[PDB]
């Protein structure tokens, strides 16, 4: 129970949910 | 067609492109408009990175789609 | 080839590395390194958490790609 891929806001690339920032773009994820 | 691609800093840039063209054509013509070499230039779309084998049709890429820019 | 490891912190770790380790390998080279035990290391590359089995061209991870270390618990 982690939570689902995350699309970043900036960019849009779907993040693995342990990652806090953007493995692309390295914005901080958007709440 | 137009595509649009959007950079990390706001700045969107309208391209002329065809669904036949290939990542690297795209790349190119980003060049042409902003300077930017192709071999700092990564594409996403629809949550993953574009990879310089396919064509816009590949990755079912129509009219007015934005693409965002990420420099690397 | 090198690779480079970043924890959340953005702490970086350099690694040498062939496309034809495993990721078991690799853990094992960020348990000597860092002295995290490979049970506990969670490797994440292109949005997807690694398997230990497979190696890394297994995932097209090739020279200078950044993967990213997680803890667990
Ligand atoms: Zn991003």
């Amino acid at each position: 129970d982690e939570g689902a891929q995350w699309n970043c806001t900036a960019c849009t690339f779907l993040n693995h949910p342990a990652l806090i920032r953007c493995e692309q773009c390295e914005m901080p994820r958007h709440f | 067609m137009q595509i649009f691609v959007k950079t990390l800093t706001g700045k969107t840039i309208t391209l002329e492109v065809e669904p036949s063209d290939t990542i690297e054509n795209v790349k190119a013509k980003i060049q042409d408009k902003e300077g930017i070499p192709p071999d700092q230039q990564r594409l996403i779309f629809a949550g993953k990175q574009l990879e310089d084998g396919r064509t816009l049709s590949d990755y079912n890429i129509q009219k007015e789609s934005t693409l965002h820019l990420v420099l690397r």
